[PDB]
């Protein structure tokens, strides 16, 4: 098989308005093989309830996924995305940035 | 018979006991299919198979219904605690790879399997031959002889016409349905009827043999019988007529 | 046998059914006789609309779902159940309903006239046998509660092309009445 | 409307 | 205006952990309408848009047993692809085909296509002429054999230029309202301050349908992008998509940079400036 490392990015349904409800993205693509461990996190700690879209890939071959789950923006809680692949030595962590 | 193989061919059995259907398709066929068939009925999907693998099984009425093909050459349909409902002909269908137009395809022969209640019901036919008439060689020129085969349950018989010992075909035609003696009766015992037709020359010829052969499809060996009358079993039921 | 269809020896049969899924690929004719297994006739791939070969004729027509067998020159061998099947990829067969031809023979000099036959090997059950009725003759059952009557079938002689149609009747109530 | 079933590899 | 209807297949075998595992996505355009995955409980076809739930369980009953036996054949296929190449039996390996039409402004088939990757690896492809095969090794060779002796092609054919059209026409009238409406992009640009003399200018495009899109660039009116900032375009997880492109400038020369947008939706391209 070929190993491709998965490309990130963490981010907000709509631009994010403090206090206001929201949705949380992590999405990867341009990896390869298909098995990947996506998890979404609040203050370090996993939060459980996440969805992830169904399986697919592009034209050349490479999968793409967008984990996603429902939050309201408040400061001091830094919500980030840690990816693991068969590809890296280690999980792959991103911080969300609501200015990216 | 040449093409796709079916085992059984004919089958009884009573309610409770195990059955199991053979298949032989032809030996570069990838893809094997089986149907169900009732009555004069369109076939219907059971299941089917790419190579070894069961790409379906969805048509099998029950899970007393398993099919399988070890390697990929002969399947085999078993059936468990059959029941009356299960009674139906059972067709076995092999493709080069799949089904298109143009694909080399063959059908199986078939085998009808007959659930019965209790095997004491299970009688061979009684099978006679009747001389043409001279009243219609007096005025047709022609002799008709009349085969009757009598008294045999299920219907499970294949009626032939053997002249001097060859299978002949002209002058032949059998009664495309047997005929139940007893209307009512539900378990009735059936009779068929087949006639041969040569010219008076050949009756009047009293060195000819006629045969009427019916081959009837009963129990096998390994069948529990224990009525003192003698094991239904399947046999050749025949009588012989000379010219006169 | 869910349609019956009769047609006389050297006219043309057309058979005809409407299949379910617009999206198959390929349309079947299947013919089966009685006891036998079923046997290809032809096949017509969907992006056609006619195909021939040898008497048969098939005619198809998309959107309608509607497909059609002509036969030529209809003879008593034709005689069968025909069968529609359809198959889009690789998936099984699915089959209409069946519809049962009916050949009726040219009788070209009629003659009916029953016979009683003798009783090979003393067979007390008697049979008489109704012969060389025309096409349009019919048989039915006798409401004698035990006088059977079979229906009829044609007999073939290749040796002279003669045909001839046939019934039979015997009683077990030890009434017998030839006429 | 998906291909109905493709033939194996 | 140009629509297009694509399927992505993938099978991947877990040895000692099941059979082989089989997803299947729809999409038209750039919105997915229908997923099976082997893998659920009760795994049936079920629509992901509002626009193919009104087709009755006739409808869907046939697309879920299509994609139950498709996962045996896929499983079939593993097995045989496995044996081709001589893999050991506790590998897990992966293959994958997409296929679509093309359904060209002229509401006719434009064009069709199937290809099949093993491992990430280009495999087996099917022709432009829809009548014939290329493989890519001689494995691959072995399996256009087995497809030519099974008139493969002649149902691809079929089903490209009859079945995928008809369907893909149906489809585009159902959801009219979304499939034909594109979306123009909200936009606005940010501003993030670097160092003492330097900030960066965020250009962004938010909410908009198809995908398709450009963002550029411009001090003075040039094409200034060797030194700009792209994302991949992204999904907003509701049918929408957003991007935005940033360029790092020396402060207080802001309004020298102008940010140039196209899409579809849009009936002339967009300027954007940085509003302090």
């Amino acid at each position: 098989m070929i190993q491709r490392t998965p490309k990130i990015q963490v981010y907000s349904r709509h631009p994010a308005e403090n206090g206001k409800s929201n949705f949380l993205n992590c999405y990867v693509s341009g990896f390869h093989p298909s098995d990947i461990e996506v998890d979404l996190l609040k203050n370090g700690e996993r939060i459980e309830k996440v969805e992830h879209s169904d399986l697919s890939f592009s034209k050349d071959w490479s999968f793409y996924l967008l984990y996603y789950t429902e939050f309201t923006p408040t400061e001091k809680d830094e919500y980030a995305c840690r990816v693991n692949h068969v590809t890296l030595s280690q999980p792959k962590i991103v911080k969300w940035d609501r200015d990216m | 018979g040449a093409g796709v193989s079916q085992s059984p061919r004919y089958k009884v059995a009573k309610r409770g006991q195990d059955v199991a259907l053979r298949c032989d398709p032809i030996s570069g066929h990838v893809s094997l299919f089986w149907y169900q068939q009732a009555l004069g009925q369109g076939p219907e999907f059971l299941t089917y198979f790419q190579n070894e693998a069961q790409l379906d099984k969805s048509g099998l009425p029950s899970d007393r219904f398993f099919a399988e093909r070890p390697e990929g050459s002969v399947s085999t349909l078993k059936i468990q605690r059959t029941q009356q409902e299960d009674s139906a002909v059972y067709l076995c269908a092999s493709s080069l790879a799949g089904l298109a137009g143009g694909v080399e395809q063959f059908f199986g022969p078939g085998t009808r399997l007959t659930v019965l209640e209790d095997l004491k019901n299970v009688f061979p036919p009684e099978v006679a031959v009747f001389e043409p008439s001279e009243a219609e060689i007096s005025h047709t020129q022609k002799a008709t002889l009349v085969c009757l085969a009598t008294g045999f349950y299920p219907d499970h018989v294949e009626l032939s016409w053997w002249v001097n010992g060859k299978e002949v075909h002209s002058g032949v035609c059998t009664d495309p349905q047997p005929l139940k003696e007893q209307p009512a009766l539900n378990d009735s015992r059936y009779a068929l009827s087949s006639r041969l037709r040569v010219s008076a020359t050949f009756w009047q010829n009293p060195r000819n043999h006629f045969r009427c052969q019916v081959q009837f499809y009963g129990l096998s060996e390994n069948d529990e019988w224990t009525q003192d009358r003698a094991k239904p079993v399947t046999q050749i039921v025949s009588a012989e007529a000379w010219g006169r | 046998q869910s349609l019956f269809l009769s047609v006389r020896e050297g006219d043309s049969s057309v058979i005809n059914c409407t299949y379910t899924d617009s999206s198959s690929t390929y349309l079947y004719w299947y013919k089966q006789e009685p006891g036998a297994g079923l046997q290809l006739l032809t096949y017509i791939f969907s992006n056609m609309d006619m195909k021939q070969d040898q008497r048969l004729t098939v005619l198809l027509n998309k959107k309608d779902k509607h497909l059609s067998l002509r036969i030529a020159d209809t003879q008593t061998g034709d005689s069968a159940i025909y069968f529609c099947a359809e198959v889009e990829g690789n998936t099984p067969l699915v089959f209409g309903k069946g519809t049962r031809l009916s050949v009726i023979a040219n009788i070209q000099n009629p003659d009916p006239a029953v016979y009683q036959l003798r009783d090979s090997k003393s067979s007390d059950k008697s049979v008489c046998l109704f012969t060389d009725f025309d096409s349009q003759t019919n048989v039915s059952q006798s409401k004698d509660s035990d006088v059977y009557i079979t229906d009829k079938c044609v007999l073939d002689m290749r040796s002279m092309d003669f045909k001839s149609n046939s019934a039979v009747a015997w009683s077990n109530k030890s009434d017998f009445a030839c006429a | 409307k998906a291909y109905n079933v493709t033939q194996a590899f | 205006g140009s629509h297009s209807m694509r399927y992505f297949y993938t099978a991947v075998s877990r040895p000692g952990r099941g059979e082989p595992r089989f997803i299947a996505v729809g999409y038209v355009d750039d919105t997915q309408f229908v997923r099976f995955d082997s893998d659920a409980a009760s795994p049936r076809g079920e629509p992901r848009a509002p626009w193919v739930e009104q087709e009755g369980p006739e409808y869907w009953d046939r697309e879920t047993q299509k994609y139950k036996r498709q996962a045996q054949a896929d499983r079939v296929s593993l097995r045989n692809l496995r044996g081709y190449y001589n893999q050991s039996e506790a590998g897990s390996h992966t293959l994958q085909r997409m296929y679509g039409c093309d359904l060209g402004p002229d509401g006719r088939l434009l064009r069709g296509y199937d290809q099949s990757a093993y491992d990430g690896k280009d495999y087996i492809a099917l022709n432009e002429d829809l009548r014939s095969w290329t493989a890519a090794d001689t494995a691959a060779q072995i399996t256009q054999r087995k497809w030519e002796a099974a008139r493969e092609a002649e149902q691809w054919r079929a089903y490209l230029e009859g079945t995928c059209v008809e369907w893909l026409r149906r489809y585009l009238e159902n959801g009219k309202e979304t499939l034909q409406r594109a979306e123009h992009p909200k936009t606005h640009v940010t501003h993030h301050p670097v160092s003492d003399h330097e900030a960066t200018l965020r250009c962004w495009a938010l909410g908009f349908y198809p995908a398709e899109i450009t963002l550029t660039w411009q001090r003075d009116g040039e094409d200034q992008t060797q030194d700009t900032e792209l994302v991949e375009t992204r999904p907003a997880g509701d049918g929408t998509f957003q991007k935005w492109a940033a360029v790092v400038v020396p402060s207080g020369e802001e309004q020298r940079y102008t940010c140039h947008v196209q899409h579809e939706g849009l009936p002339e391209p967009l300027t954007l400036r940085w509003e302090p």
